[PDB]
């Protein structure tokens, strides 16, 4: 058969294989995320935020840890990477979801975000992959919508002929016109979602500010919603 | 700094090109040339090759 | 001014343009006409590497056509005796998204790199039972997409920003930096003379330097989209690309132009890794398609097929003695063919 | 008795016609998602071996109804031939149950489920339901095989009227443990799956019917299949804790080919 | 590395005593160690041998049930657990580190040595030549009973070097791969039976006692050894 140095070969690599799998379980029980956003939206203040709450000069990719209701979560953002981005983001096709912070009170970049948006979702490599976007920094849009001085009519010429839909809920009671106005600009990125989506991935809207502390739970929900529904198509359910 | 463009265009533009057909002849003359040693073209008998 | 220098580039430009002509009198196609075909090649599945947590994105054969390293996106590297399928190192990496691999002439070092940004040098043969990181190199500012090794004390990585990169190992400073590109680096190969190296970017432009003086001899643009894989001849006189246009191409230096096209009208998937055989009559081309095919070099016939891939094939390697090629995918097992 | 001339070689007949061809291409789908990881598939493969064996069970029961009530073959025969049957019919809705108690975990429980090592735990269990199963009916076998009778019969497994208790707790201990537990695991398992998706975000309305025709469908079916049979059984021993037998003997052995008739089902619902 | 080892002693016949070997500068739990020990005035002889992760342990014939051998991956220690001393067993125990791959070179490093002193079949046979022979150049030579080499194509022989105050020191992995820190001067050849090794170069650290090794299978014999001088 096989001599003794063979014998003791195949053993260091059955203790090989023994290691391996207990590094996945760790690894199967362990979520990860893709973090994007543009240089205005305060994706940095959610990182740290979240840093804090839950748990090297040119590098390219910054990783976070933060654990919910004892499920890890892994949640990488770019860091040193160019604009152009065709290349390397084919490397997150197997995270759990893509989280999408856009700036909602801006109104000057926003198509600009759109865009991206609707590059991210129609991807050939990032289909089957889902998006929960955080519509950032709600309260600045609270202020300059009561302000006045900005109207979001002249950037989107469709603001005009659109209307509040009967599903919304403004919870704490604030001025109808700003409620109007950010269900428009989610509507915007559900329609850009909807287009095309074909079923095999979902887009979760939310509005948060980079304070909120609810971050983590909604991420954590969402993340629950996906699996669920991918365990769905793997127990031939559906 | 489009000058150092034009300048290495300049260089890149000024080197000794062969015939295409010379340079495919030698291509042929290699390629005939280690025809035998090259179990992927013509297969080794399977007492050689160590994945039996 | 500047309209003046770039009607001096557009002048050059339509200069080599005609001179790449005049030396262009028969097609390549022409001369092997009157050549045998190679026939039909079935090449069969001879060991299944098992292990990877996740998808593999580069692998790279030993010099002594035995020992295999491969990198997967679960932040391993695994180096496999590839005659009995053991495992001689699992290797953990800093950072899990590793998307280049490489493994040293002697023996004694592999290298990998990725997102991070850093190319990271790992010392097999220790005076302790373990591999250590020997080295990381910093420096690039873009995603570490190849990486070769020169000898023990010199490696070459191509990165995300349009550079390239000569590095001494003791010394982690950078000896000689490679610009021109205008777009992203995706593969690089060496000559095997290791005195001349090509790099295929994403212009759709492919680029021979010189390693020694630090300046780019001739540049080659044929295709019609990226470049992702690249390979030179075993001449030292040609290399192959694989772009998204779903063509490989093969290039001369000497002629300075591009020889034959291998393309069908089935594909349509782009090619991901390019490699050639030892005679480099078969040019065996990775696919989206989880296929992997392979073409006479010398007539632009598709041979044969290698489809045993549940997912796309990321990388693929030929061995130095040509016994097999070996083929890695997005669904963790690796092929050694034959 | 003597008119289960006609309908139990008709439906073991088709069962062994189209059931073990169905039967084989569900054996090997299931071991092609064993290959990749998946742990549904050792569940589904246990059960269409389960499958494959009742139908190689079959024929002699064939024989056995079309010539009248005898037992041609031997004594060994009947042992070998009602045990494998009879364990069969329950290692079917016991494995059925994990099926269903594994999707329902795999639905309810996302982020959780199953995460370690999914196949070892499945195979364990699944050698721990068969040993369980064969542990159960071992005890028939451990009593005399044949009981001739006076009109022709030479019973096999089979007493009209029973002997005296002994066999009849067994038989309700086997129906209330054999189906309604695992059947009862079924229904909440499946209404449980069907209600951890109401409030998803992601199915939408027609996606959430194909579930609920699901969910509600292969309980239902499995019930159709192996509810008469259970139904007689539990009703004649019930009663025995021959004017009764002469009246449900028809029935009972309808009910019996109707049961085995769930070797097309299981395959069809489970693998096309 | 180093593996300083102690726990040695005067002991009574039929006693017990137990040898422990505390490592330090490498991965302890990746390394299969062995137990080499010498009589006061004889060769090298092979005595236990414990796997990685202990999951592979053989013993000699002459200690197979009186000795037991166990490790501690967390103290970072090896232990060899002695019963009923024999008058036999008077030796110095060596501590040896291996590890086994493609490629690997086993039996590099070696302990000090406790002294221990004890008051009053179809296995590989390897034989040395007379067992004793600057600038000039030696070639001792070694047989064995049964050929070495091996279907895989490495020949299992090893060449080891003591000089007069040291524990061996390995020359020659599977016979002709010179070890790390060897050098050049050192070769081996050999055809399957019949081995050399060639000094080209003596020098006057050369001197000393040329101990070979069979690695084909289990226990592993050593030969008498050869004397410089």
């Amino acid at each position: 058969t096989l001599s003794a140095e063979d014998k003791a070969a195949v053993e260091r690599s059955k203790m090989i294989e023994k290691q391996l799998q207990k590094d996945k379980q760790v690894y199967r029980a362990t979520h990860r995320l893709l973090l994007l956003g543009a240089d205005n939206s305060g994706k940095s203040t959610i990182v740290k935020q979240m840093r804090i709450y839950h748990v090297v000069k040119t590098s390219g990719i910054f990783e976070t840890k933060f654990q919910v209701d004892k499920v890890n979560f892994h949640m990488f953002d770019v860091g040193a990477q160019r604009d152009e981005r065709r290349k390397w983001i084919q490397c997150f096709n197997d995270v759990t979801a893509i989280i999408f912070v856009v700036d909602s009170s801006d109104y000057n970049r926003l198509q600009e975000a759109l865009n991206d948006f609707k590059s991210i979702w129609n991807n050939r490599w990032l289909r089957t992959i889902s998006v929960i976007l955080f519509l950032n920094k709600q309260d600045l849009l609270a202020e300059k919508v009561l302000a006045g001085k900005s109207k979001i009519e002249d950037y989107f010429p469709e603001f005009a002929r659109y209307t509040t839909p009967e599903d919304a809920t403004p919870e704490p009671g604030e001025d109808p016109r700003v409620t109007r106005a950010k269900y428009f600009i989610r509507d915007e990125f559900l329609r850009i979602s909807t287009a095309s989506g074909d079923g095999r991935h979902y887009c979760y809207p939310h509005f948060t500010c980079s304070v909120d502390t609810e971050n983590a739970r909604r991420i954590f929900n969402d993340c629950r919603d996906i699996i669920q529904r991918m365990h769905l198509r793997q127990y031939e359910l559906l | 700094q489009a000058r150092k463009l034009v300048e290495q265009l300049k260089m890149e533009a000024n080197i000794d090109r062969i015939k295409v057909s010379k340079a495919a002849a030698d291509l042929m003359a290699y390629c005939e040339a280690h025809a035998k040693e090259d179990p992927l073209l013509t297969p080794v008998p399977a007492s050689e090759n160590p994945f039996r | 001014e500047l309209d003046q220098l770039r009607q001096e580039a557009e002048q050059l430009k339509n200069q080599i343009r005609d001179a790449r002509k005049a030396c262009a009198d028969a097609t390549l196609s022409q001369i092997t006409n009157n050549i045998d075909p190679v026939g039909r090649i079935q090449m069969r599945t001879r060991r299944t590497l098992r292990g990877h947590l996740a998808k593999i994105y580069a692998m790279h054969w030993g010099t002594d056509s035995r020992l295999l390293v491969s990198a997967s996106q679960d932040g391993k590297l695994i180096i496999w005796d590839s005659y009995t399928t053991n495992k001689v190192h699992a290797i953990p990496l800093r950072s899990s998204w590793v998307m280049t691999c490489a493994y040293a002439p002697s023996g004694n070092y592999v290298a990998c790199g990725g997102l991070d940004n850093i190319c990271s040098i790992y010392n097999l043969k220790t005076r302790e039972g373990n591999v250590r990181v020997s080295r990381e190199l910093a420096g690039h500012t873009g995603y570490l997409s190849c990486c070769r090794f020169l000898d023990d004390n010199q490696i070459v990585t191509s990165s995300g920003d349009t550079t390239c990169a000569l590095w001494d190992i003791e010394t982690g400073q950078q000896t000689t930096t490679f610009t021109g590109h205008t777009g992203d680096v995706m593969s690089l190969s060496l000559a095997p003379d290791t005195r001349l190296f090509v790099s295929g970017a994403c212009d759709a432009s492919a680029k021979l330097w010189d390693v020694r003086e630090g300046m780019c001899r001739q540049t080659f643009t044929g295709h019609e989209s990226d470049i992702n894989a690249i390979c030179f001849f075993p001449n030292g006189n040609a290399f192959a690309t694989g772009s998204d246009d779903a063509t490989c191409r093969l290039f001369d230096l000497r002629a300075d132009q591009e020889l034959m096209t291998y393309s069908h009208d089935n594909i349509i998937c782009g090619i991901t890794s390019v490699s050639f055989s030892k005679s480099g009559r078969l040019l065996l081309a990775g696919y989206d398609d989880f296929n992997c095919n392979v073409w006479d070099a010398l007539k632009a016939d598709r041979a044969g097929v290698l489809a045993g891939h549940d997912n796309r094939v990321s990388c693929l390697g030929v061995t130095d003695d040509g016994m097999a090629v070996a083929t890695g995918s997005w669904d963790s097992f690796l092929k050694i063919w034959n | 008795s003597g008119l289960d001339s006609v309908l139990p070689p008709s439906l073991y007949a088709l069962v062994f016609t189209l059931g073990l061809p169905a039967n084989l291409l569900a054996l090997w789908a299931a071991w092609l998602q064993v290959r990749k990881g998946r742990e549904l598939g050792v569940y589904l493969l246990n059960l269409s071996l389960s499958d494959l064996l009742l139908i190689c069970a079959l024929p002699p029961w064939t024989d056995y109804y079309l010539r009248r009530d005898v037992w041609g073959y031997g004594p060994g025969a009947c042992r070998l031939f009602g045990f494998v049957f009879y364990t069969n019919l329950y290692v079917g809705a016991a494995f059925l149950s994990c099926v269903s108690a594994d999707r329902y975990l795999a639905v309810a429980h996302p982020l959780r489920f199953p995460g370690a090592r999914p196949i070892r735990s499945a195979a364990a269990v699944s050698a721990l339901i068969w040993m369980l199963e064969l542990a159960a009916n071992a005890p028939p076998l451990l009593g005399e095989a044949i009981h001739r009778d006076r009109y022709n019969h030479t019973f096999c497994y089979e007493s009209y009227p029973l002997s005296g208790r002994g066999a009849a707790l067994a038989n309700v201990g086997r129906v209330l443990a054999g189906f309604l537990l695992p059947w009862g695991v079924m229904m909440l398992c499946y209404a449980g799956l069907l209600r951890a998706l109401r409030g998803s975000a992601s199915c939408e309305q027609r996606e959430r019917r194909r579930v609920r025709r699901l969910a509600l469908g292969l309980p239902c079916v499995a019930l159709l299949c192996y509810g008469p049979y259970h139904a007689l059984l539990l009703l004649r021993s019930l009663v025995f804790l021959c004017a009764l037998e002469e009246r449900l003997f028809p029935a009972y052995h309808a009910s019996l080919a109707l049961a085995t008739l769930n070797c097309l089902a299981d395959p069809a619902l489970y693998c096309l | 590395v180093q593996l300083v080892e102690s726990g040695g002693g005067l002991v009574q016949p039929g006693g017990s005593r137990k040898l422990s070997c505390s490592a330090s500068g490498f991965a302890f739990s990746s390394f299969g160690m062995h137990w080499v020990r010498q009589a006061p005035e004889k060769g090298l002889e092979w005595v236990a041998y414990i796997s990685s992760g202990s999951g592979t342990i053989y013993y000699a014939d002459t200690v197979k049930g009186r000795f037991t051998i166990s490790r501690d991956d967390p103290k970072n220690t090896l232990f060899l657990q002695m019963t009923s001393l024999r008058s036999e067993d008077t030796a110095m125990y060596y501590c040896v580190r291996s590890i086994y791959y493609y490629g690997s070179s086993p039996f590099d490093f070696w302990g000090q040595g406790t002294t221990l002193t004890v008051s009053a079949s179809a296995d590989i046979v390897m034989t040395q030549a007379t067992s004793s022979v600057p600038g000039e150049s030696v070639s001792i030579s070694c047989r064995s009973s049964k050929s070495l080499l091996h279907s895989n194509g490495n020949t299992y022989l090893y060449w080891f070097l003591q000089r007069p105050g040291q524990s061996p020191q390995l020359l020659i992995y599977r016979m002709s791969n010179l070890a790390s820190g060897v050098p050049d001067r050192f070769s081996g050849s050999g055809s399957g039976t019949a081995f050399t090794l060639t000094i080209s170069r003596l020098e006057a650290e050369d001197v000393g006692v040329y101990y070979c090794m069979q690695h084909l299978e289990y226990p592993l014999t050593f030969g008498a050894g050869t004397k410089l001088e």
